[PDB]
């Protein structure tokens, strides 16, 4: 159970990179919406940031969130270099996606998955 | 210099696979059945992890089986089920062991076949 | 100290005495290339494929037949045995037909598989080529003959296996031909397997005939429902349709078989279907309707009603996932009307202690018997892979089978004490002399028949069995913890019901007839509209419109076994799980899911949104339940045995007669077989 | 094939044809085989 | 052998047509369905029965390697005619 | 609004179901003579620890656990159940 | 033997005693070397080892492994570290091939080799993008091959062969979307293998 760590030799050293990612993001949104001349609002933008976070909130493993890091910072640079077009930008937001049932009657009328 | 992690090996946030091929699936680890049209056994040496079968429909224009389960295909193979769970387990998902059903020795004579006093006498060859 | 040390290429190996060459090759993980072999039939060493050298010896043996001697050798891969293979298959591919495009067993074919791996890669044969003409043997096997390699399996399985001596060879040499000699149809409740034994396309399934082959089929491993023995199977797919069912071997339960019913009945799964929800019109005739509406018009019914005005009764294909649900949404309305189609006496325990309604011994303890006493059973229909059990035990160790009833054909001689119920009191007594053979057998096992409890006397012959299997017991005649009593059960639903609590049989229905019936796939005709109120409201769950759908207000369209990861407890109590492999068609829905989206309509919500929370609440109910593959002993005959004497009925002077005498009978019991054509071509087959 | 002329067959088209996409002549896909689950049909008379 | 159904609709060799209520037979409006008219099943029972002088012929569909893997036809049986499974040609054992 | 059924869970050879396998041994048949027409499910599955589920009117259950119970005191929980309307 | 593949006993012996020399030199890090019937040398490291291992097939008098031909990764579910990292290097001076593997799992580093070759950047993207794995001090470590944003490593053994998300363009919102896949043909999987064994000298023990 002793393991070679990417960056952070623990999770209160795993937190700061955290913390610092999402200021990064946070300060990114109203220069995305603004070049990728977004129809979404920057409260929008900096709510599915919140969100992207969020999700991620139940991660105990050090190793684990040095890679969501990383990823989120791969993430960042596709942004600000718009190396993403706004097509890219704006998948985080299914659109188009028509909304999913979730209580059981719902998918039971529709089809056979749970 | 390393360091020390207690936390069970989880991967899912990680992977990429979207919430609902975590959550909803069941993994089944099991070594597949014999085929008992042959008498060949090497197809029943590995572990195999295969997902809960889902709808296939028939596409309007062709008649073709249309699919919206992107692990419909998916099959595993490993050396031992301990492989197989740890793999499983690490992903998130939901799993059924199946103990490896292996053929039990048989006692065979060719003697047999022709017994003085038991049923075991054959009236043909 | 017995064993005795050999060598497989110089791998030391320990193995008893009397194991083969080829047995000893199989313990290091080396598979002797084999035809005329099959571990579970006689030997016979015909196909020489098995020819295999020891070294320092210069003839090479048929490793399937020879016992191996002590410090052989074995060489698997030296140039002798190789060359021994690959002349061995040169003269069986030499009259071979170039029949691989068009014959069903190409690419799951021995013969194909072991010309790549041993034989040569050409030919040099310049003749012309031997052809046979065909034989036909009924609906279900297709003979082309001319690809026969005489290596006799076939002949064995029918003698050994089926008990059927109808298969042999004819004439000589070249000219050897397998068949029956005469025009004769080859009609066993076992007669589908030598298609799976038949090594080449010789035998191959007339209904399977042209429609796939064996790459693009994908295999989803389940269980049989067609009867109690739970049959472990392979239900090959393709592109969203079953196109065959396969035996899975299971050493304790079917072994490598299956009966015909389990392996071509699947075809009544594509006829007469129930795809949508149906609610009667103002005509007073079913028409199609929304899942939301045909719930909607039950759960206004439901609610209305409480106690007594509610029942349910479960037909013999129901899974338990379902069978619980609707016991906890009758619960929900104070309802305890939840009752089988198949009848088990309640008198005394009744249905709580397992042991008075299991096959106690299990179905692999019948190799450990001595003796069997058969009553009111005919189990070669009823449990056509437990009968063969029996036949198995009575060719090699010698069992002695007894039977109480209609003299049946069983395939293997037994004794015949009649067909009186008189026979179990004058055996109980002392006064039979068969009662001496069980007092001096160290492992009897008396088996009755579900059948036979559907009698109206069924208490009074259950009492008298368990007396008999309490006299043998007390009197410390067997031996350790041997389970005496067995009842052997022909509904695959019946144990699970009988588990969860449900009443067996429908007489609390015809004691306070409801004002609303549900039937959960309850096709037995066990309860009509005649003896119902008038205004009765019947709410109809199944898969197929067969005898309960045409009566009901209200239709549900259920999935079927194939369908759904249902649990099923054959007639051991052993816990299995079916498979999806394919989704129910059209609007129908698993049948555990529309019983809990009743409740939520309806106001009473159950517990459990999902597969594995409904099994939880299984697990409350029945431990066992969810214990798959498992067998629970059961104990505490003794206190069931008390409960049976203090309440006395009486025999009825009825013979025992089963409800299937002949292979007639045998082809459709429930509303899948019923609706499949293939058993309708048997049926036809064996009375024209 | 004025000096080797093809063989004749029986079902070899006596017309050929020219591309006949965009026309009303085009070829429509469809599926060839026949339904594979048959529905059960109610009875026509009334019994509830 | 194209027949029509009440609609009007071919049914080709497979048996195939759309029945009344089906929605799928508007893609054939203003177009056409494609149906070959040689049915095979018809124009193999044109061709007559070969008598021969053995038990047992070989067939190989004509054209020697252009045919069809060779194979042999028992023709003991006198009910019924000797089949080639793989082109459909018919064999009688005369006399 | 009574009992409606009873099912007892054991272990057919752990020791924590001994007072258990003793009641059903001993007491079992008395009580079902007392009450002919109540439901009492006994159902034994290896290495469950013991409990005793009771079924109300309108589905309502509850559940006691009888782990090393001795079989008196799973008399005592038997009548506890057998006189409560829950 | 017209239709076999002749053996080189030569090479073979060279090969073989190449292979010894560097585990002679590097205990440190060797943990296997074999040779295969047709001839490749195969060395397997402890991770740890990658620079130092590398460093010195390159820069050795007797080794001068001065191209890097290829860098890889294979999946193999089954084993703890299930990613095999595969380094193919070329010798000029003494016209020979040699590979290095060593292993990791999904949360493990592997030390970046451009150091030791400036060829190593773009192959450890492309390992990084398709399999996951981390390489430790890569001057630009992102994706290269996969669409921006994409989630998931493809070429991982458990990845779907037509993945999670397809796209199309959506005239409602005037661009290009991403919606889960649906395929108007599922894929058709194939059971391919023969129930017979075909290679007795490659059998596994029971
Ligand atoms: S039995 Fe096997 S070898 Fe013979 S024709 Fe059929 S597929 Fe070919
Ligand atoms: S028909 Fe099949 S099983 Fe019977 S002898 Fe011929 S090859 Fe063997
Ligand atoms: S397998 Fe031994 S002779 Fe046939
Ligand atoms: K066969
Ligand atoms: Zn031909």
């Amino acid at each position: 159970t002793s393991v070679k760590p990417i960056f952070s030799r623990d999770m209160n050293e795993a937190k700061r990179r955290v913390r610092e990612l999402y200021r990064a993001w946070y300060r990114e949104v109203p220069n995305t919406v603004h070049l990728f001349q977004l129809d979404i609002s920057v409260k929008q933008g900096r709510d599915k940031v919140r969100e992207m976070f969020k999700k991620n909130a139940h991660i105990t493993d050090p190793r684990v969130v040095d890679l969501l890091v990383i990823k989120g910072k791969m993430e960042l640079e596709e942004t600000i270099k718009v190396w993403k077009q706004r097509t890219h930008v704006m998948r985080f937001f299914h659109e188009t996606e028509a909304p999913r049932p979730k209580d059981f009657l719902s998918k039971f009328y529709v089809g056979h998955d749970p | 210099q390393l360091i020390t992690v207690d936390e069970k090996l989880d991967i899912t946030t990680i992977t990429g696979v979207p919430e609902e091929h975590i959550k909803t699936r069941k993994a089944r680890i099991f070594v597949p059945a014999r085929n008992n049209m042959q008498s060949g056994v090497n197809n029943t040496k590995k572990w195999k992890m295969e997902f809960d079968t889902r709808e296939r429909w028939e596409n309007p224009l062709m008649g073709w089986a249309s699919t919206a389960d992107p692990l419909s295909n998916l099959v595993l193979t490993f050396s031992t089920k301990e492989d197989a769970v740890a793999f499983a387990e690490k992903n998130g998902w939901s799993y059924d062991v199946e103990e490896r059903k292996v053929p039990k020795p048989k006692s065979k004579s060719y003697g047999a076949n022709f017994s003085w006093n038991k049923r075991t006498r054959v009236s043909t060859k | 100290s017995n064993l005795i040390e050999v060598f497989v290429d110089g791998q030391s190996v320990m193995v008893e005495p009397g194991t083969t060459v080829l047995q000893a090759c199989e313990k290091v993980g080396m598979q002797i290339p084999r035809f005329c072999y099959h571990e579970r039939l006689s030997v016979a060493g015909n196909c020489r494929m098995c020819l295999v050298e020891i070294e320092k010896a210069p003839k090479v043996v048929a490793a399937c037949a020879m016992p191996v001697m002590k410090g052989w050798n074995i060489l698997t891969n030296s140039e002798k045995t190789k060359k021994a293979r690959e002349g061995v298959m040169e003269f069986l591919l030499a009259n071979h037909p170039l029949d691989c495009p068009i014959c069903d067993q190409g690419g799951e074919c021995d013969l194909q598989d072991q010309s790549m791996m041993f034989g040569s890669d050409r030919s040099r044969f310049l003749e012309g080529k031997r052809a046979v003409e065909d034989k036909n043997i009924g609906p279900l096997v297709k003979t082309i003959m001319t690809r026969c390699i005489q290596c006799t399996r076939c002949i064995r399985f029918a003698s050994e296996i089926a008990g059927v001596d109808d298969l042999g060879t004819t004439g000589r040499g070249n000219d050897m031909q397998v068949g029956t000699y005469i025009e004769k149809m080859f009609m066993s409740e076992l007669s589908g397997n030598i298609i799976d034994i038949c090594p080449v396309g010789a035998l191959t399934s007339k209904p399977y005939a042209f429609t796939a082959r064996p790459w693009e089929t994908r295999k989803t491993e389940s269980i049989d429902v067609m009867d109690a023995v739970g049959s472990n199977i392979v239900v090959s797919t393709r592109t969203g349709e079953v196109m065959r069912i396969l035996p899975r071997m299971h050493e304790d339960i079917n072994e490598e078989w299956i009966s015909d019913k389990t392996r071509f009945a699947y075809d009544g799964l594509k006829r007469q279907r129930l795809t949508e929800p149906m609610v009667r019109n103002e005509k007073g005739l079913l028409t199609h309707t929304t899942w939301e509406d045909a719930l909607s018009r039950v759960a206004g019914m439901l609610q209305s009603f409480q106690g007594n005005d509610v029942a349910a009764i479960a037909g013999g294909l129901v899974d338990a996932e379902a069978l619980i649900a609707l016991k906890d949404l009758l619960n929900r309305v104070d309802s305890d009307t939840l009752c089988t189609e198949e009848v088990f006496p309640t008198a005394g325990a009744g249905t709580d202690l397992r042991s008075n309604y299991l096959l106690n011994t299990t179905i692999a303890g019948v190799e450990e018997a001595d003796v069997v006493l058969l009553v009111g059973t005919n189990p070669r229909f009823e449990a056509p892979l437990f009968n063969a059990r029996i036949r198995k035990s009575w060719l090699h160790n010698d069992l002695k089978v007894a039977l109480i009833g209609s003299p049946v054909d069983l395939t293997y001689r037994y004794d015949h004490l009649g067909d009186s119920p008189k026979i179990l009191q004058d055996i109980a007594s002392g006064s039979h002399p068969f009662s001496q053979v069980l007092q001096e057998a160290k492992k009897p096992m008396v088996i009755l028949g579900s059948s036979a409890l559907q009698r109206n006397d069924g208490a009074a012959i259950l009492a008298a069995v368990s007396n008999i299997a309490q006299k043998i017991r007390t009197s410390s005649g067997v031996t350790g913890d041997w389970k005496v009593m067995n009842i052997l059960h022909r509904i695959a639903s019946q144990v699970a019901a009988l588990d969860l609590g449900y009443k067996p049989g429908v007489e609390a229905i015809q004691k306070n007839p409801p004002k609303m019936l549900f039937l959960l796939g309850a096709d037995g005709g066990c309860i009509t509209r005649q003896d119902l109120p008038k205004d009765c409201f019947i709410v109809y769950q199944g898969h197929h419109g067969d005898v309960g759908a045409p009566i009901a207000d209200v239709i549900l369209p259920g999935a079927a076994y194939t369908e759904k990861s249902a649990t099923y407890v054959n007639t051991e109590g052993r816990a299995q799980q079916t498979k999806v492999a394919v989704t129910p068609p059209g609007l129908a829905r698993e049948d555990w899911k529309i019983i809990r989206a009743l409740s939520e309509i309806a106001g009473m919500t159950l517990p459990y949104d999902t597969l594995d929370q409904v099994r939880n609440r299984l697990e409350e109910v029945s431990p066992n339940l969810v214990r798959y593959d498992d067998v629970e002993g059961a104990n505490y005959f003794q206190q069931a045995s008390e409960l049976s004497k203090l309440v006395n009925q009486q025999l009825l002077a009825d013979p025992l007669v089963p409800p299937q005498l002949t292979i007639k009978d045998f082809y459709m019991t429930d509303s899948i077989s019923r609706a499949s054509q293939t058993m309708a071509k048997c049926v036809k087959a064996v009375t024209e | 094939p004025t000096v080797k002329p093809p063989t004749a067959r029986k079902f070899i088209w006596t017309n050929h044809k020219f591309n006949l996409s965009g026309t009303p002549q085009q070829y429509v896909p469809y599926s060839t085989t026949r339904k594979k689950i048959q529905e059960w049909v109610p009875p026509s008379t009334p019994y509830k | 052998g194209v027949r029509t159904s009440p609609t009007g609709e071919k049914v080709t060799h497979t048996g195939q047509v759309y029945d009344d209520g089906d929605y799928r037979k508007v893609r054939f409006v203003g177009r056409q369905k494609e149906v070959n008219e040689n049915f095979a099943i018809d124009l193999i029972a044109e061709q007559p029965v070969s008598q021969v002088g053995s038990r047992v012929i070989s067939c190989d569909g004509g054209g020697g390697a252009l045919g069809h893997p060779r194979v042999y036809i028992n023709l003991d049986k006198e009910t019924k005619t000797g089949t080639c499974g793989y082109c459909g040609l018919q064999f009688r054992q005369q006399h | 609004l009574g009992l409606r059924e009873i099912r007892i869970h054991l272990c057919q050879r752990s020791p924590g179901s001994q007072g258990v396998r003793d009641f059903i041994e001993k007491r079992y048949v008395e009580l079902k003579k007392a009450n002919p027409d109540l439901p009492i499910l006994i159902r034994e599955c290896s290495d469950v620890q013991p409990k005793l589920w009771a079924r109300y009117a309108f589905g309502q259950e509850k559940n006691v656990s009888l782990n090393n119970f001795s079989a008196d005191q799973v008399t005592r929980a038997l009548e506890n159940v057998l006189s409560s309307k829950a | 033997r017209p239709t076999v593949r002749p053996r080189n006993d030569v090479a073979h012996k060279q090969l073989s005693a190449f292979g010894e020399y560097v585990a002679e030199i590097l205990p440190k890090y060797v943990q296997q070397v074999q040779v295969s019937c047709f001839n490749e040398l195969e060395i397997c490291i402890h991770p740890d080892g990658v620079i130092p291992v590398l460093t010195f097939l390159r820069d050795h008098s007797n080794a001068q492994f001065k191209s890097l031909a290829d860098l890889t990764a294979v999946d193999i579910p089954t084993r703890q570290n299930r990613f095999e990292i595969v380094y193919n290097l070329l010798s000029l001076r003494f016209n020979s091939r040699i590979r290095v593997k060593t292993y990791t799992d999904e949360l493990t580093p592997i030390e970046s080799s451009v150091p030791v070759y400036k060829a190593a950047n773009w192959y450890e993207r492309e390992i990084w993008d398709m399999f996951g794995v981390f390489f430790a001090n890569h001057p630009d470590l992102r994706r290269i091959l996969t669409d921006y944003g994409f989630e998931g490593h493809p070429f991982r053994k458990d990845f779907p062969l037509s993945g999670y998300v397809e796209l199309r363009y959506d005239d409602e919102v005037k661009r290009v979307v991403a919606e889960p896949v649906e395929l108007a043909q599922e894929f058709r999987k194939f059971d391919l293998n023969s129930p017979w064994e075909a290679f007795p000298a490659y059998r596994q023990p029971p």
